[PDB]
């Protein structure tokens, strides 16, 4: 269960930066959820209903669908306003990146803590731009908009060439695979860091050779 | 047949008929909002809140009449637009296929693929150019089954087709995608 990894990069302006992320977030974690276990000492469990709903952007041009859980919204908003305000107070670089990464628990003998294996792991970068006019805005709102069709488009594609998923956990095993901290959705273990970054250069040699 | 059989013609069925509400539901123009529920139904098809419009069940039975998706035997959900001057234009066909492989290595996996499908169904049906149209609706949007015998001309030369995603099953692989403007 070697670890998959994704990349994708987004250009926006400043205000838009927690919307973007929310909506890459959000369609991960509809993808990678499911509802909640209720297991029976017979060992079998019964699965729960997830909701989703829809989420007009107010700064982008845009429309996503995220999973009916509260607490999962009010998680994800918290870590990425942690990221807007690293980023708005880092100044100049302003190349920040999020990661969402999903792991198992794997026990270990004593004294060993369980080890936590990523699966998969995926990574945005934000590069802001900053606006002058009211007229940039309005075209920024809808451009962005148009970017993150094709950055969803492309999280279900590769969702499809994933083919690997944790086993279906038993009563004991499920906090090694599940979240189940929450009341209406059962997450996969994940965890949201953030990063802010150096831009570098770019080589010559190549492109030499095309020139 | 076995019992995997009626229990996949059965999945089948209700993921080509939640398909349908799903891709429907996505172009009335409103905003789709449904509670999570520990406690479910006996409704809740793979385990997503998604609730038929009765008109809509009825289209798609009698488009089906009563059978599933097969080799070359597809189910399409056509999304058009209607204007005042009576213009009307294909936007979106959406093609809901049953591929010739079958899986053999693979009852509730397939269950719980199909599910996931229906969640990247819905959230492929907003990153359309006809979602964003939909939402701001002058003009009409029209919706209309069929169970071909897919073809596309109405759409012109050009167009795109995302993958929605594919499922393999014992009887076949499912493939659901869309070719649109």
């Amino acid at each position: 269960m070697n670890c998959r990894s994704e990349v994708l990069e987004v250009s926006v302006e400043g205000r838009q930066v927690e919307e973007a992320m929310l909506a890459v977030l959000h369609t991960v974690l509809l993808h990678r959820s499911t509802g909640k276990f209720h297991y029976a000492a017979a060992g079998t469990y019964s699965i729960g209903t997830v909701g989703t709903q829809d989420v007009d952007c107010d700064f982008i041009d845009f429309t996503y669908v995220r999973v009916s859980s509260e607490e999962l919204d009010r998680a994800l908003r918290k870590v990425v306003g942690e990221f807007k305000d690293a980023l708005r107070n880092s100044g100049g670089d302003g190349l920040g990146q999020m990661s969402l990464e999903f792991y198992q628990k794997k026990k270990s003998r004593w004294p060993f803590s369980d080890e936590c294996i990523p699966w998969e792991v995926w990574t945005v970068k934000v590069h802001v731009v900053a606006l002058a006019t009211e007229q940039e805005r309005q075209i920024c709102r809808e451009k962005v908009g148009e970017k993150l069709c094709e950055k969803i488009i492309n999280i279900v594609e590769v969702m499809n060439r994933h083919e690997y998923l944790p086993k279906m956990p038993t009563q004991s095993e499920v906090d090694n695979v599940f979240d189940t901290g929450l009341r209406d959705v059962q997450p996969y273990l994940y965890k949201i860091s953030f990063q802010i970054t150096d831009a570098l250069g770019t080589s010559v040699t190549t492109t030499m050779r095309r020139l | 047949n076995s019992q995997d059989r009626k229990d996949l013609d059965k999945f089948i069925k209700f993921f080509a008929l939640k398909t349908v509400q799903v891709i429907v539901q996505a172009r009335l123009g409103e905003k789709i909002c449904t509670r999570s529920s520990s406690s479910p139904t006996g409704s809740d098809w793979f385990n997503l809140a998604i609730k038929d419009i009765p008109e809509v069940t009825h289209e798609a039975k009698k488009a089906l009449a009563g059978q599933l998706p097969a080799v070359g035997r597809s189910m399409c959900v056509e999304i058009s637009l209607k204007t005042s001057e009576g213009d009307s234009m294909e936007l979106e066909i959406w093609c809901l296929e049953m591929n010739e492989k079958c899986d053999k290595e693979i009852s509730y996996t397939v269950y719980n693929r199909l599910s996931l499908l229906l969640k990247s169904l819905l959230a492929i049906t907003r990153v359309t150019p006809a979602y964003r149209l939909s939402r701001k609706q002058e003009y009409v949007i029209l919706y209309r089954i069929y169970f071909g015998e897919v073809q596309l001309s109405g759409l012109g030369e050009g167009f795109q087709t995302v993958r929605v995603g594919t499922v393999g099953t014992p009887v076949g692989t499912i493939t659901l995608s869309c070719a649109y403007r």
